[PDB]
């Protein structure tokens, strides 16, 4: 059960980075913000998507 | 074969050979008409 | 009072409507087959109001 | 208003709400609608859900609280759907949107906060 | 005999189909309404619960 | 049409199955139906190639 | 020689509250807007303004529209005899065209025309006919020299538009109806 | 230009003559119900006989047809050739082949149509000499396979071109074609042609005239933005307009009510003519149908003119006219519609005509004004008006119990009014 509980929250990691470059693909028109720690992350402009 | 010799039947087409540009533009229309602004750059 | 109130007038007094943009009529065509002559204008009056 | 929609938040909730849904789109955390918003329940990320009240007929998100019950997601009514779409980000009346997950997100101290408030006003 | 068996199964069909159309109308009428009752029913019928 | 025809038929279901003082005539179904059925006009209607 | 002024005041959830100050500032009602998540901007206009104003007190003239204006993008536009009779109403029509936080709003001193306007991309002004709540097609167009438009007015009596950005720049264009 | 060009042409001049029999089998091969082969196997006494046949059914069903029995249906019509003959004969040839299309246009959901017209596309090659009156004839059915065979058989005149795409296909020409078929130009003045023609012949149906008037509320939506495509739309729809409406069919006049009223929301017209336009409503209008539609029409057209001499007075003629054709308790009950259409300008410009033209129907004109809610201008218009009526006349009862009701409703107004003229 403990094995299969690392593989889950892996696979969730995963996910999460490929769906946050899904949708640095699409649209928008963001910023690249740099953190403190080596982390970065991209904010959006505050728009109406049409 | 043709010479020119209540209320008739023939009058929307006669008023429309005698006017040419049928827009009501000249009546000092007050309203102002929509969907095209006439503005000019100064 | 002055004539200036009165073009005031007019233009408060007049009323909104709907313009005919280039889009209304087009489920016309599909509701034309074998309904009455005024019941289609009925529905054009509506889609002008 | 409904008594269906029954947990109802208030002015000052609701602009609070309103307030975590405006951030969590700029971040792009939101997601919108009913469909969408039963998907997310079902993966079971997402971090709560906000509902309209007046969508009517009420009942094509009324089918989210069981899910809601049985998975221990908080989920709040706001009274209007067109100023939940306008909040959301999108051009639309939007009737049901969610919060999802992301653990180092900027806003995590809110949605904490407005999470908590919604939890003690459905118990 | 056997031949007037079949006639009989193919008026049980019909029989069995309009029963169930009847049916559909009554638990869910505006999904009947929709797609249509025979594929209602077996939308009902691979998901289980109408819930 | 299958997505439009799904997501119509969510809402008819899902007024179909918890709306618990239902008047039984189906008029969602009704109304949605219009919708969908406007949906198909519109995109027989488009032309892919040239006139 | 009687008139009596009114003041309103937009919340950013939405809720319209109008005092009165005659009598010292007392509460004459207050309704929400509907919709309206952020707002930003509230006008009134077809009357006499602080951006038209009059000049011998037989000139003050009540305003017939009124137009609030949120950070989305949207703009509801209400009627002034209705909603003030109503207390909860609807917007006549809500606009949506610009796509950034409207920051400027102003109506035409006859009130005919609605310019709403944005600080915040380039190029965002629009005018908009009223009372058929419909956005002028054909100006501004794409060339139209504009910028981050920062502020607007319009002229009292010679029709005159006079439009200012970020670069510094003022540019003055005449409706030449008028 | 090239010998290659000039050689086309020369084949589009002799494009219906014989000179082979490859050649001859391709033309008479083509045919409106059999397949190819089928086509060309059978020869010219055999069509006839099934299309008297069915000539005979369709002079049955309808009785005009015994004409073209006598003239482009014999046996000598067996013998004739279309290429042999001298240019006045072909005029002939063609006038009798396009009364025929009108006088059968109308019944082309009907196998006898079917065969006897086939009988004219093989003897005389409507499919190629006069198409133009085929298609414009045969053109509202376009979903009917009537249609889609009709285009797979014709060779497409330069003005047909939307369907010259669509040509020899399984799925059939789209609103969208039909549209763009219409709002070219030249095709509007063709168009119109073939409804006089239509007209002067009486030959209308529901069916058609309802397509012609989608059509061309359809022109004028795709042109509401370009002033002047549609300032010289104008003379083309307003000419149909007043012909349709001189017909003495209650769906012409239909038809040109709409057509009318969409225009002029479209663009605005001049006051003059809005004035013809009601004169010839008006002094053609009977049916009880026709009455209905054309009151909400004069109250469309009234409620878009705007700017000066908005709410002026009817000429005399023209309101002797309206009161002809309508009662005053028929503006009543108009007025006593539940749905109540936006009627305030004619309603005013009325008002304004009775008590300068007739100085009795007062009571009449304080039932008008209980029944609506005029607008503040037109209070001020109404209300000079009676001034004037008062300091011209006796003080009558009637007009004191006008005054007497402004009073109930604005007393402030009458003062103001007051001050322009009076105490």
């Amino acid at each position: 059960v403990k094995q299969h509980l690392q593989r889950e929250t892996q696979l969730k990691q995963v996910q999460q980075r490929m769906d946050a470059q899904r949708e640095l693909l699409k649209k928008g028109s963001k910023k690249k913000i740099v953190d403190s720690s080596g982390k970065i992350s991209f904010k959006w402009k505050k728009q109406r998507k049409r | 074969d043709e010479s020119d010799s209540n209320g008739d039947i023939n009058a929307l087409t006669k008023i429309l050979s005698t006017t040419y540009n049928y827009k009501d533009t000249l009546s000092n229309s007050k309203l102002l008409p929509p969907k095209k602004l006439d503005i000019v750059r100064l | 009072e002055d004539e200036e109130d009165i073009a005031l007038e007019f233009i408060n007094g007049e009323k909104k409507d709907k313009l005919v943009n280039m889009n209304s009529f087009t489920s016309m065509f599909d509701n034309i087959q074998n309904v009455q002559m005024d019941t289609f204008f009925d529905r054009v009056m509506k889609v002008l109001t | 208003p409904n008594p269906k929609a029954f947990p109802l938040a208030d002015a000052a909730l609701t602009q609070q709400i309103l307030d975590v849904v405006q951030q969590a789109a700029n971040l792009r955390q939101l997601k919108k609608g009913a469909n969408e918003a039963t998907k997310t329940l079902n993966r079971g990320i997402s971090e709560f859900i906000i509902m309209a009240a007046d969508c009517e007929p009420i009942e094509i998100l009324l089918h989210l609280p069981l899910l809601c019950e049985d998975k221990n997601v908080p989920y709040v009514f706001v009274p209007s759907r067109v100023a939940l779409g306008r909040a959301c980000g999108v051009s639309r009346p939007v009737i049901a949107a969610s919060i999802t997950t992301n653990d180092a997100s900027a806003i995590k101290t809110q949605i904490y906060a407005v999470k908590d408030k919604i939890e003690t006003l459905l118990i | 005999a056997l031949a007037e068996q079949i006639v009989e199964f193919a008026a049980y069909r019909e029989q069995l189909s309009n029963y169930l159309s009847a049916r559909m109308k009554a638990i869910a009428p505006n999904l009947t309404q929709l797609v249509g009752e025979l594929v209602g029913a077996r939308l009902i019928a691979h998901s289980g619960s109408l819930i | 049409i299958a997505r439009v025809l799904a997501a119509k038929a969510a809402v008819s279901l899902r007024y179909d199955a918890l709306a618990e003082d239902r008047d039984d005539s189906g008029d969602i179904g009704l109304e949605s139906r219009a919708k969908v059925e406007n949906r198909l006009s519109q995109l027989e209607g488009r032309d892919l190639r040239t006139t | 020689g009687k008139f009596r002024t009114i003041l309103i005041a937009v919340n950013a959830y939405g809720e319209v509250w109008e005092f009165d100050l005659n009598k010292n500032g007392h509460v004459i009602r207050r309704w929400k807007d509907q919709g309206g998540v952020g707002i930003t901007k509230i006008q009134v206009g077809g009357g006499t303004t602080t951006t038209c104003p009059a000049l011998q007190i037989s000139k003050i003239k009540q305003n017939r529209w009124l137009a609030v204006g949120s950070e989305s993008g949207f703009v509801n536009l209400y009627d002034r005899n209705n909603a003030m009779t109503s207390s909860t109403p609807t917007p006549v029509a809500a606009l949506d065209q610009l796509t950034t936080t409207i920051s400027n709003l102003q109506f035409s001193p006859d009130g005919q025309i609605l310019c709403m306007a944005s600080r915040a991309v380039k190029d965002a002004l629009r005018l908009v006919h009223l009372p058929s709540c419909s956005v002028f097609s054909n100006w501004p167009t794409s060339g139209t020299p504009l910028g981050k438009v920062t502020s607007v007015a319009f002229s009292p009596s010679g029709g005159l538009l006079a439009v200012g950005n970020e670069q510094g720049k003022v540019r003055l264009w005449k409706l030449n109806h008028y | 230009s090239s010998l290659s060009d000039q050689l086309a042409q020369v084949a589009s001049n002799n494009a219906t003559v014989a000179l082979d029999r490859k050649r001859r089998q391709k033309l008479h091969s083509a045919s409106l119900i059999y397949n190819s082969k089928t086509a060309a196997t059978q020869d010219y006494d055999f069509i006839f006989e099934n299309a008297s046949k069915a000539l005979e059914e369709l002079s049955q069903i309808e009785p005009k047809f015994a004409i073209f029995s006598r003239t482009l249906f014999s046996e000598s019509s067996i013998s004739l050739d279309r290429n042999v003959q001298t240019k006045e004969e072909i005029k002939d040839l063609d006038n009798a082949i396009n009364a025929y299309l009108l006088l059968a246009s109308s019944k082309w959901y009907l196998a006898p149509t079917l065969h006897a017209t086939e009988w004219l596309v093989r003897r005389f090659q409507i499919h190629v000499k006069n198409t133009e009156m085929l298609l414009l004839s045969t053109l509202n059915y376009y979903q009917t396979p009537v249609f889609k065979r009709i285009l797979s058989i014709i060779k497409l005149p330069p003005l047909f071109n939307c369907l010259s795409n669509f040509v020899r296909s399984e799925k059939p020409p789209t609103a969208l074609t039909m549209i763009k078929l219409f709002n070219d130009m030249d095709f509007l003045k063709l168009y119109t042609s073939y409804l006089d023609q239509c007209i002067k012949h009486n030959a209308t149906y529901t069916n058609q005239l309802l397509f012609t008037t989608c059509c061309f509320i359809n022109v004028v939506a795709f042109n509401s933005n370009n002033d002047e495509k549609l300032n010289q739309l104008v003379p083309i729809l307003l000419e149909i307009s007043a012909k349709l409406l001189a017909s003495k069919s209650k769906d012409c006049q239909i038809a040109a009510h709409t057509i009318l009223v969409v225009f002029a929301t479209a663009l605005p017209l001049k006051k003059t003519i809005i004035l013809a336009a009601m004169e010839t409503i008006l002094s053609n209008l009977d049916a009880k149908e026709a009455k209905h539609s054309a009151l909400l029409t004069i109250c469309k057209l009234f409620q878009t003119l705007k700017g000066q001499g908005n709410v002026d007075q009817l000429p005399s003629k023209i309101f002797k006219l309206f009161d002809s054709k309508f009662d005053t308790v028929s503006i009543l009950t108009f007025l006593d519609k539940e749905d109540k259409p936006v009627c305030d300008k004619f309603i005013t410009s009325y008002t304004r005509s009775i008590a300068r033209y007739d100085r009795s129907k007062l009571n009449i004109i304080l039932s008008l004004l209980k029944k609506i809610r005029l607008e503040r201008y037109e209070v001020r218009l109404i209300i000079t008006d009676l001034i004037y009526l008062s300091e011209i006349l006796e003080d009558k009862s009637q007009l004191v119990e006008l005054f007497e009701y402004f009073i109930s409703i604005n007393e402030d107004l009458v003062l103001k009014c007051l001050k322009s003229l009076g105490l």
